C-alpha cells in the first residue's frame, strides 16, 4: 500500500529538535523559508525560549533569486553565529526545501567553510529536507554526514550508534560493562567531547530502529551490523544484549545469570501496565519509522492485538529479526496514503490508535483514543527501566465517558 | 560577467562601466529641450572652440537631427553617424574612416537615433558615450563637448553629465524650463563626483515678457546671460543646412555672434560658473504653473 | 538572509489556512512538499479543533517533478472534491511551490470543476500571514460575494475574526451581544462563522464592523465601493473604544445608543482604594497593532499606567503604531527580532510588560511580570472560559488579567522580605 | 571587446525588463513627446470614461509630477516621496495614502521621478505597478490609463507598453513630433515583440488636424484618431488649476468634450489594432 495522494508526516527538520540533545556542541544552521522556521519554532514549543542551536535563516527573495549571494551570506552567517557562540564548534548545514528546488550545493559550501574556519570549529552538513527524507531520516542523514570524518580505529570496540537520552546510554554502557566484554563508544558522543573512531574493525548493533542511512555509513568504514531485536520491552532488550554476547563470544549463562535482577525489575514494570491493554486492537500509522518495534513489543510482551502497522518505509534488511518476532498478524505496508488508511482505521475501529498529533484530535472526536508518537522519541522507552514506562505510555486508561 | 546587480542588487542602475567621471577631452556639456530647446548651441560652441584653435568632439546626442548636423551640414551623410550596430561599426572600425570630421576643427558627431529600443538609458547613451572613446576621438581632439537635452537628467543616461567638466545652459522661458534648469543642477550635482561639471549659466530664451520667470532663474542663484531674444532666433531652414558659424550671420536683436564670441573670450574653458542650485515646487511655482 | 529564532508570525500561506478553517464549505490546497504537512497540527491542537482542516496537500517529493507535480495537483484537487464536498473551493501555493514552474490558476482551470475556484497569489516571501488571511479574504470576497438587495432591518457585517486569532471566539460572542444590545443584526460573521451563502449575503448587511483590522480591513474598503457598504473605524477594546465603538454604530445604522454599563466593573476597582499603587507603573506594549493601541489607550487612560515602551510586529500597521507612540510621546519599536525588543525592555526595565509569549517569556528571564495581550501564544493562554478581549467585560478581563501578576510578584515580594 | 565590456549590452538583452505582465483592468498607455498634448489628453480621457461609467485610475509616470495633477487641481504627492517617508518597504501605505481621486471620482497616482543622477524610471514606474498590485486597487478599477513621456522610449521608459494593451499616441505638425511618432511606434513594435501591446492609433495635438499627420500614418500603415484644435479655447494654464473636462462647459467645452468621449468610446471597443510600421528616416519628408 504505496499510495501518495495525499501525505501527513513532518519534514526531518523535526530531528534537529532532539537531535542537538545529544550533542550541546552542535549548531545547526537552516537555509530554509518562513515556512520550515515556523514548523521547527512551533514544534520546538518551549525551547526556543531557552536560546537552541537551531539557526533558521529566511531565504529571503534577495538571496534566493541568486544563489552565489547565499553561497557567501553563509560564510558570513557562520562566521556571525561563531561569534556569539564561542562554546560551539560542531556545525550543520541542515538541508531544506527552498535549498533543493533552488539546487544549492551545501556540500562544497561546508568544505570550504570548514577549510577556512579551521581544525578547531568544523562544519558537515546533511540535508533534512521532506522533498528527498522525511522526519527520522534527519537523524541518520546527520550522523553519516559525520561517519566519514571520524578516523578508522583498529581495535575491535562493541559500538553503539543512535541518538538516546543521556541517562539510557549510561545504564547501556553500564550493562554492556556488567556483561564484561565489549568498549562501548558513542557515535553520537556528548557535544563531540570524544571523537569515536570508526573503522572496519568495531561491528556495530542497532539501537534506534530508523537509522537508514547508518548502516550504509558504516559499512563504507566496513562495519556489519549484526541481528538483533531492537531494545524495545523487557525482552526486546534482553534478546539485543544476547546479540551482543553472541556476537563478542561471551557465555550464555553468564550472561543470563548477570542480567538476572534489572529483567526482573522490568517484568514487575511492564506487568504493571500490562493489564491496561488485554485483549484490545491497535493501529499504527507512519510517523517515526518506529512502529514496527512497537507493534512487536505491545503484542508479545503487552498483550497487544495489532492490527496493522504503518511504516513509510522498511528497510527489512535491519528490521528482519523485528519482523521474525513480530507476529503474522499486522499487516506491513510501506507508506499509506492518509485518507485509504482513515478508512482502513474507521473500518478497524481500534481501541488505540498510534499516529501523528495532527491527526490525533480528529480521532479522538471520532471517538478514537490516539496516542502520538512524536511523544516517544522525547520519552525515554528504550531499556530495561523504561520498560515499564514503554506500556504506561500506551496505558492511557482514561475512561472519562 | 555581472548577471545580478546589473538589474539587481536593489536594481541598481548604473551605467555598470565602473567610473566615468573622467572627461573625453575638458568636455564642455551643453543643455537644452530635445531639437525645439536650442540644441545648436553645442554644435555653434564647438565651432567656436575650433575656430579659436581647440578642436571639439561635441556629442549632441539627439536622435532628431538638431544638435550636431548643423555642424555636419547633412544629416548622417554616410549613416554612419547613426552609430547603432551590430558590428558596433556601420563601416570600418578606422579612427579616420569612422564617421565626419565635422566641419571645422578636427572632427566631431552626436548621437543619432539608435533602434536600440529595449534597454536602460545607463547603455542606450551609456554605450553611446564610448564609440567615439572607441576609436579614441576624444584623445583625437582638443577640446570636448557633451551635449545633453532636459529629458536627459537621471544617471546612466546621464552620462555625458559623467564626463563633463564645463558645461554651458540652455533652457526656456515657462513652466517646463524652470522645471528642467533646477532639475539639470541636481543632476550635475549629482555627477558633481563625476568630475564636477559645471554650471555656467543658461541661454534662456524669453519669449515677450517673462521677465517673472527670469526673475525666478535669479533666485535659482542663475545668471541670465542671452536675456534679449524674444522668440527670435536665426533662420531655422539655414540652421538646419548649416549652423550659424557656417551660415549667415543673421543676428535677431543683438550681436549674437558677437555674444557668442564674448561668452567665448572666457568660455574657451568654459565661462565663469555662477554654482546655482536646484529649488523645490513650492518656490519654483509660476503662479498656476500650466 | 537574517538569523531569526523565534518569529512572530507565519508564512502567508498560513493566514490563508486561518481564514480557510475558521469558514465551513471551503477546501484549501496547497501546493505544498511533503513535511509541510504539520501547519494542521496547531489548528487541531493550539486552538484544540475537533475536526480536520478543510485542507488537502499534494505532498511532492524529489521524484516527482515537473509535470509529476502537475499531475499530482490534479489528482489531489479532483479527490478533495469527490471526498470532502466543498461548496467552495480554492487553491493556494507555498514557498517552494512558486519557484518550481507550476501554474495553481492554470491547473484550477483545467480541472474546470464546477464549483468555483479562486487563485490565491501568495508572495511567501515578500509577505506574512496575516497579508495572506486578508488577501484570501478579499479574493474570496470578489469571488462570490456580489453586492444585492438590502435587508429589511438594518444589518451588519463582522470582518476580521479568523482562526488562531487572539480570543477571536470570544469577541465575536462579546459584540454580537452588544449589537443585539441595540437590536441592530449581524448578517454575517465572517470569516469565524462564514460559508459560501453567508459570503454571498454578505453584500445584505447596512454597514460593516471591523472588528479586526488585520484580517478584514481590505475587505471592508472592498465593500466600500463593490457593494456600498461603510465599515467602522473603532476598535471597542476598553471601556472609552467601547463607548466610542457605540457610538459609531448607533451614527451608522441611525439606532439609539442604548448602551448597557450593567455588568462594567473595571472603572470602580481601578478607581478602588486597593489599586492606589498602580499609580506610575511604567508599562511595555508589544504585539498585534489595534490590540496594542487600545493597551496603551486603557493603560494611560483608564489604568494609571505610564506607557513606557511601544511597539508592533505588524509592519503594515506601522502608521498607527507611530501616530500613537507619539500621541504618548513615545518611541516606536517595530522589530520583528526578539532581541530588540529585548535589549528596549533590558534598557527602559518597565515595571511590567504586555507583550505575547516572547513577551512573557524575556520577563521571565528578567524577573519582570508579564501578561500575554497578542497573537502569537501557546496553548494554555486559549482558554475554555469565554475571556472576551472587548467590550465591558473584556474591560474586566484585561483589568485583572493585567493585575494577577503585578500582585502576584507583589506578594511574592512581601513574603520574602518577611520571612528575612 | 570594448563594446560588451562587462556589461555592455547586458542588462538591456539578457534581463531586460521584469514582465509581472498582470493587467486584468483594460490599459491604454498615451504617448507623446512634449508640447504635443499626452497628459492633458490622458486627463480629459479619464474624465470621460468616468463619464461613461468605467473605474478610471491614471499612473503619471511623467517625472514633472504634473500629468494627473490636473484632475485633483491641487499637486499630487508622488508615490516616490512616500516611498522615502517609509523606509522603502512597500506595507505601510494604504490607499488614500499614495493614490488620490479626481473629478467625478477618477483614481489617479504620481510616479515621482527617480532622483537626479541615479535610478531608473522604470523602476520607478515598476515599483509603482507593484505597490499598485499589492493594495489591489486594479482589482476593482476597469480602465486603466498610463501617462508617459514618449520622447526618450528606452527600455525603462518602455516599461507601460509592457503593462499597456493598446498603446495611444498624440502628435503635432511639428517635424520634431513627427521623428518623435516615428520613434514612439518604433518602440512600441519592439515592445510588442516581448508579450504584446497594441497600437490604437494617434491623436492630433490640436494645432491642426490632418494637415500632414494624416499623410504620415498612411505611410507609415498608421491611423490617425480625429481629435480637434482648440489651442484658446483650452486655456494653456490648465484652465485655473482644472482642465475642461472637469470643471468647465461651453461650445468649444461641449465639443470638445464630445471629441474626448468618442476616443473613450473607440479605446474602449479598441478592436482591429493597426500593424504599422517605421518609414525611413531618409524617406521622410523633410525641409
Ligand atoms: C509541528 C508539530 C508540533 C507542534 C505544533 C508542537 C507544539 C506543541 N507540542 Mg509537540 N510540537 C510539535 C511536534 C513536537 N513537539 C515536541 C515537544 C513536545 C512534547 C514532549 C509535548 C509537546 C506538546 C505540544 C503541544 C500541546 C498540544 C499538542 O498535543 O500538540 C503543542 C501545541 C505536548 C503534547 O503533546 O500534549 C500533552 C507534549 O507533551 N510538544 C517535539 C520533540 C519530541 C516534536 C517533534
Ligand atoms: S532614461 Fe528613464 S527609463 Fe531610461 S534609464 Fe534613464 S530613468 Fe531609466
Ligand atoms: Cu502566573
Ligand atoms: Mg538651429
Ligand atoms: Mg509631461
Amino acid at each position: 500500500l504505496k499510495e501518495r495522494g495525499q501525505r501527513e508526516v513532518f519534514c526531518g527538520l523535526t530531528g534537529i529538535i532532539w537531535l542537538h540533545r545529544k550533542m550541546q556542541d552542535a549548531f545547526f544552521l537552516v537555509v530554509g523559508s518562513r515556512t520550515c522556521a515556523h514548523l521547527l519554532q512551533s514544534a520546538a514549543g518551549v525551547m526556543i525560549f531557552a536560546e537552541p542551536r537551531f539557526g533558521t535563516a529566511v531565504l529571503e527573495e534577495k538571496d534566493l533569486a541568486g544563489l552565489a549571494d547565499a553561497n557567501a551570506e553563509l560564510d558570513r552567517e557562520v562566521d556571525r553565529l561563531l561569534a556569539r557562540r564561542p562554546d560551539i564548534r560542531q556545525l550543520f548545514l541542515v538541508g531544506s526545501c527552498p535549498s533543493e528546488v533552488i539546487k544549492l550545493d551545501l556540500h562544497r559550501a561546508a568544505e570550504r567553510l570548514s577549510a577556512h574556519h579551521g581544525p578547531a570549529v568544523r562544519v558537515y552538513n546533511f540535508s533534512g529536507s521532506g522533498i528527498e527524507t522525511t522526519f527520522t531520516q534527519g537523524e541518520d542523514a546527520c550522523l553519516a554526514s559525520i561517519v566519514p570524518t571520524l578516523p578508522a580505529t583498529e581495535a575491535r570496540e562493541l559500538l553503539l550508534v543512535g541518538a538516546l537520552p543521556d541517562v539510557v546510554e549510561d545504564q547501556a554502557v553500564s550493562l554492556l560493562t556488567q556483561l564484561g566484554i565489549g568498549p562501548v563508544r558513542c557515535l553520537p558522543a556528548h557535544h563531540a567531547a570524544e571523537a569515536p573512531g570508526v573503522g572496519p574493525n568495531t561491528v556495530f548493533a542497532l539501537v534506534q530502529p530508523f537509522l537508514g542511512d547508518t548502516h550504509g555509513a558504516l559499512t563504507r568504514r566496513g562495519a556489519r551490523h549484526i541481528a538483533a531485536p531492537f531494545p524495545f520491552g523487557e525482552e526486546g532488550t534482553t534478546l539485543w544484549l544476547k546479540a551482543i554476547a553472541d556476537e563478542f563470544g561471551v557465555s550464555a549463562e553468564t550472561f543470563e545469570a548477570v542480567t538476572a535482577a534489572p529483567r526482573a525489575r522490568a517484568r514487575k514494570a511492564v506487568a504493571a501496565a500490562s493489564e491496561g491493554l488485554r485483549g484490545k486492537s491497535v493501529f499504527f500509522l507512519p510517523d517515526s519509522q518506529l512502529e514496527p518495534s512497537l507493534a512487536r513489543f505491545l503484542t508479545r510482551e503487552c498483550g497487544m492485538s495489532a492490527v496493522e502497522v504503518g511504516t513509510p518505509f522498511l528497510h527489512r534488511g535491519i528490521l528482519g529479526p523485528d519482523l521474525d518476532l513480530l507476529a503474522e498478524g499486522p499487516v506491513l505496508s510501506e507508506g499509506q496514503d492518509v485518507e485509504r488508511q482513515l478508512d482502513r482505521v474507521r473500518a478497524a475501529r481500534p481501541d488505540l490508535t498510534v499516529c501523528g498529533l495532527g491527526l490525533a484530535n480528529p480521532l479522538e472526536a471520532e471517538g478514537f483514543t490516539t496516542k502520538w508518537a512524536i511523544e516517544l522519541v522525547f520519552t525515554p522507552v528504550h531499556f530495561y527501566e523504561q520498560a515499564g514506562d514503554l506500556a504506561g505510555l500506551f496505558s492511557r486508561p482514561v475512561r472519562r465517558r | 560577467t555581472i548577471p545580478t546587480g546589473a538589474d539587481g542588487e536593489g536594481s541598481v542602475q548604473v551605467h555598470l562601466d565602473e567610473a566615468d567621471k573622467i572627461t573625453g577631452a575638458k568636455v564642455f556639456a551643453v543643455y537644452g529641450k530635445g531639437g525645439i530647446g536650442k540644441s545648436t548651441t553645442s554644435s555653434n560652441l564647438s565651432a567656436a572652440f575650433s575656430i579659436l584653435g581647440k578642436r571639439v568632439l561635441q556629442i549632441g546626442c539627439d536622435p532628431k537631427h538638431d544638435s550636431t548636423f548643423t555642424l555636419t551640414g547633412s544629416l548622417v551623410p554616410t549613416v554612419i553617424d547613426v552609430l547603432k550596430d551590430v558590428d558596433f561599426h556601420p563601416e570600418e572600425l578606422r579612427p579616420e574612416d569612422f564617421v565626419f570630421e565635422g566641419f571645422n576643427g578636427v572632427m566631431c558627431v552626436e548621437a543619432g537615433g539608435p533602434p536600440a529600443g529595449t534597454g536602460c538609458g545607463g547603455y542606450v547613451v551609456g554605450q553611446t558615450v564610448k564609440l567615439l572613446k572607441q576609436h579614441h576621438l576624444l584623445d583625437d581632439t582638443d577640446v570636448v563637448i557633451f551635449d545633453v537635452l532636459g529629458d536627459v537628467v537621471c544617471g546612466g543616461f546621464a552620462a555625458p553629465l559623467q564626463h563633463a567638466d564645463q558645461a554651458v545652459v540652455v533652457t526656456a522661458n515657462d513652466f517646463d524650463s524652470i522645471y528642467a534648469m533646477n532639475r539639470i543642477i541636481a543632476a550635475v550635482q549629482a555627477k558633481s563626483k563625476n568630475y564636477k561639471v559645471r554650471l555656467a549659466g543658461c541661454v534662456a530664451n524669453r519669449s515677450r515678457a517673462t521677465d517673472e520667470v527670469d526673475r525666478f532663474c535669479k533666485e535659482t542663484n542663475f545668471r541670465r546671460l542671452a536675456h534679449m531674444p524674444d522668440l527670435d532666433a536665426i533662420r531655422r531652414s539655414r540652421l538646419k543646412k548649416k549652423t550659424l558659424f557656417e551660415m549667415d550671420e543673421d543676428q535677431d536683436v543683438l550681436a549674437a555672434r558677437a555674444e557668442y564670441i564674448r561668452l567665448a573670450e572666457s568660455l574657451w574653458r568654459g565661462l565663469d560658473p555662477i554654482d546655482p542650485h536646484s529649488l523645490p515646487d513650492r518656490e519654483i511655482f509660476e503662479l498656476l504653473g500650466f | 538572509m537574517k538569523l531569526t529564532l523565534w518569529t512572530y508570525e507565519g508564512p502567508p500561506h498560513v493566514g490563508a489556512m486561518r481564514v480557510a478553517t475558521g469558514m465551513t464549505g471551503m477546501h484549501y490546497v496547497l501546493h505544498a512538499p511533503q513535511g509541510d504537512t504539520y501547519a494542521d497540527l496547531l489548528f487541531t491542537m493550539i486552538e484544540r479543533r475537533g475536526k480536520r482542516p478543510p485542507v488537502s496537500y499534494t505532498t511532492f517529493q524529489a521524484r516527482d517533478l515537473g509535470s509529476d507535480t502537475a499531475e499530482l495537483f490534479q489528482s489531489a484537487c479532483r479527490d478533495a472534491y469527490e471526498r470532502f464536498q466543498p461548496q467552495a473551493i480554492m487553491v493556494g501555493s507555498s514557498c517552494t511551490a512558486e519557484l518550481i514552474q507550476d501554474d495553481t490558476g492554470g491547473l484550477a482551470d483545467a480541472l474546470s470543476l464546477p464549483v468555483p475556484v479562486v487563485h490565491l497569489e501568495l508572495p511567501s516571501y515578500q509577505r506574512k500571514e496575516n497579508f495572506g488571511a486578508d488577501e484570501s479574504f478579499l479574493q474570496i470576497c470578489r469571488k462570490l460575494a456580489r453586492p444585492m438587495e438590502r435587508t429589511e432591518k438594518v444589518s451588519c457585517n463582522l470582518l476580521g475574526p479568523t482562526a488562531l486569532g487572539f480570543r477571536h471566539r470570544d469577541d465575536i460572542l462579546e459584540v454580537t451581544r452588544l449589537l443585539e444590545g441595540m437590536g441592530i443584526a449581524v448578517n454575517a460573521v465572517a470569516p469565524m462563522g462564514a460559508s459560501p451563502a453567508d459570503i454571498a449575503r454578505l453584500g445584505a448587511a447596512h454597514f460593516n464592523v471591523l472588528l479586526y483590522p488585520e484580517t478584514g480591513e481590505s475587505a471592508a474598503r472592498w465593500a466600500e465601493k463593490t457593494l456600498k457598504q461603510p465599515y467602522t473605524k473603532t476598535v471597542p477594546i476598553g471601556v472609552g473604544a467601547t463607548r466610542d465603538f457605540v457610538a459609531e454604530v448607533a451614527a451608522l445604522a441611525g439606532v439609539a445608543p442604548v448602551a448597557d454599563d450593567s455588568r462594567l466593573r473595571q472603572p470602580w476597582w481601578s478607581a478602588s482604594v486597593d489599586s492606589t499603587y498602580l499609580t506610575g507603573k511604567r508599562v511595555f506594549l508589544f504585539g498585534d497593532a489595534t490590540h496594542v493601541i487600545a493597551a496603551a489607550r486603557v493603560a494611560r487612560d483608564e489604568m494609571g499606567f505610564e506607557v513606557v515602551g511601544m511597539g508592533c510586529y505588524n509592519r503594515e500597521f506601522a502608521r498607527p503604531m507611530r501616530a500613537a507612540a507619539k500621541g504618548y510621546g513615545l518611541e516606536a519599536l517595530v522589530t520583528d527580532d526578539y532581541l530588540e525588543v529585548e535589549e528596549a525592555i533590558q534598557a527602559l526595565a518597565p515595571e511590567l510588560i504586555l507583550g505575547t509569549q516572547m513577551e512573557r517569556h524575556i520577563a521571565k528571564r528578567l524577573g519582570i511580570p508579564c501578561a500575554v495581550i497578542s497573537a502569537p501564544v501557546h496553548v494554555q493562554d486559549f482558554p475554555a472560559r469565554y475571556s472576551p478581549q472587548m467590550g465591558f467585560e473584556g474591560a474586566n478581563v484585561l483589568f485583572d488579567t493585567w493585575i494577577h501578576p503585578l500582585t502576584m510578584g507583589l506578594e511574592e515580594h512581601l513574603l520574602t522580605m518577611f520571612r528575612e
